[PDB]
């Protein structure tokens, strides 16, 4: 038995790697976690032996820590590996980006002496740069999970493009609910106001999952975030609040000035 | 009918470019209904996942 | 005339998306910037009408600003579009990740009334998460161009994974050389010492370009960076120097605490 | 050599075969001892020499 975790990208069918597709095609069994039913059918036609990881999510409005869900996902994947199946895990986007199931399964597989690897995929971040025509290198880039940003001390650089992932559950500690509240989001705005004016334009981004679908690129002032219509797939982009300024300290050590910059 | 079309469109750059030239024509030619087409043109994904 | 910029990923042949390969196949003309001659041959067999953008780089010890190189690349791409060719630009990795040529070509094409778009690809960053088994969501991540980090004011969050791209030319202000000096790197170490001790373990990472090639994952103390063997393709990973500290202010507003973090 | 690498990167079946037995798979695709040596020593420079780049 062996394990290969692949990503299918965000868009249907077209955004998976050539090699990653081949892995799915030749797998004994596939464990899937896909955005929609169109993506699900696509997968099943590629390889009919599919087990849908969605099933491990709470079904009947029951309270269940998503950490328990992930554990059952991991154990289900490892069971196939232990049995001797050439197992492939197919997650949407990039399998190791804001996704613990794969990292956990790989760690566990390796420790039990199984071959396990992760193939990189196209993430929501990757889609964002393209859809918004932004290069993360222009003035740099920072990414944080929205809740972690609230629970712990992160200091953002306001010259960079800042991303807050999983903004829809910002401040939702129990990890049972499928969304947060407007008051939680208001607290986030106040926190952000340390570095960003209330009228700072932010962007609610959602990459399209279908080829006939346009992405969501919704601009609004930060102060209006708490009233916004957020979905699980929403990512919040916070563009720079300040332009790049010269670092005279280091330039001096380099023995140059701004005018010497190529 | 709908699912097969979308899978092709997402994978095939020729068809993609055809579609972007004339969405309605390409969709109609692949047998999509008026309601399905309306759904696409209004950007109602939810209704697509029903149809 | 139209323009589509695609990425080919880092690995040969298999790391491009299904859709993006298809774009290359059906293109009238392709402008390429690929890692090696193996990837170049692969491209030519896919579509014989290729112009290699490499030609626009400084040739024969000539002194040339790399900005001039990019301008000539952009102009060459637009010439084909203006002539009416269904043009495809194929860059390695993600075409818009630390790459100005595609963004510039798309901006210029749009302004002259041409259809232009960018398809996301798999970047060196994406490869890094996979190769090092790191999820950027775990404690977040930050990316900066090494030189820009030195020349302008950027403050990293030392709880997050920090990436410095183009570390090999860190402090090479003229943009005419293909590598920097050990003294420039020493100044960078001193600068970083604001947040990271001299004995802090950093990682020089290089994703593989060939299927028979292992990635470079070279661990060393920060202090030793100036003596390290760096390549144009090298990226510097600086793991967290601090564990997360609780944000008591916000937790209190949320009405929760550490033990309440589910 | 170039033909092999293109296939290997694209084809997960061949990839899995390769990782099982690199030398066996390489010899099966007619790679020379010098080429195989370069692969096993991880000398990329030499590989590009043994194709004419
Ligand atoms: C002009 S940028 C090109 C980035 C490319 N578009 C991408 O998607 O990674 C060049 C820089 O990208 C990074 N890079 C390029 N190839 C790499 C590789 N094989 N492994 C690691 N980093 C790489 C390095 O930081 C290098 O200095
Ligand atoms: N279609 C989409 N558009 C934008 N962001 C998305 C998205 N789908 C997922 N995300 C982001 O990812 C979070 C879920 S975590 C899953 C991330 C996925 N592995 C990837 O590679 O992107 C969401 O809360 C959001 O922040
Ligand atoms: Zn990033």
């Amino acid at each position: 038995g062996s394990l290969v975790c692949v990503g299918t990208g965000l868009q249907l069918a077209g955004q998976i790697s050539v090699l990653s597709r081949s892995y799915i095609e030749h797998a004994d069994i596939v464990f899937s976690l896909l955005p929609d039913g169109f993506s699900q059918r696509w997968l099943t036609k590629l390889n009919p032996n599919v087990i849908n990881l969605q099933q491990f999510y709470a079904q009947n409005g029951e309270v269940k820590n998503r950490r328990d869900t992930y554990e059952q996902m991991v154990n289900a994947i490892l069971d196939a590996v232990r049995a001797g199946k050439k197992t492939v895990c197919a997650l949407y986007g990039h399998p190791g980006v804001f996704a613990c199931v794969s990292h956990m399964a790989i760690t566990r597989a390796k420790a039990e002496g199984f071959s396990a690897k992760m193939e990189p995929g196209i993430s929501a971040e990757a889609c964002l740069w393209a859809d918004l025509g932004i290069d993360p290198g222009n003035s740099g880039h920072q990414s944080f999970e929205a809740s972690q940003f609230m629970f712990f001390n992160h200091v953002p650089d306001p010259t960079t493009h800042l991303l807050l992932w999983q903004i829809a559950i910002a401040g939702e500690h129990t990890l049972t609910q499928f969304h947060t509240s407007s008051d939680r989001l208001q607290i986030l705005v106040e926190q952000l106001n340390q570095w960003y004016p209330l009228d700072h334009e932010v962007v609610i981004y959602e990459a399209a999952n279908l080829p006939i679908q346009a992405p969501r690129i919704e601009r609004l002032p930060l102060a209006n975030l708490p009233q916004a219509h957020l979905m699980p797939i929403s990512t919040l982009l916070i563009p720079p609040a300040k332009k790049l300024e010269y670092n005279y300290a280091i330039l001096a050590k380099l023995g140059i000035g701004p005018e010497d910059l190529g | 009918g709908l699912s097969d079309f979308f899978t092709q469109l997402g994978q095939d750059a020729q068809l993609m470019e055809d579609y972007k030239q004339n969405p309605e024509a390409v969709m109609r030619a692949h047998g999509l209904t008026d309601e399905q087409i309306n759904a696409v043109m209004t950007g109602d994904m939810e209704k697509l996942k029903t149809l």
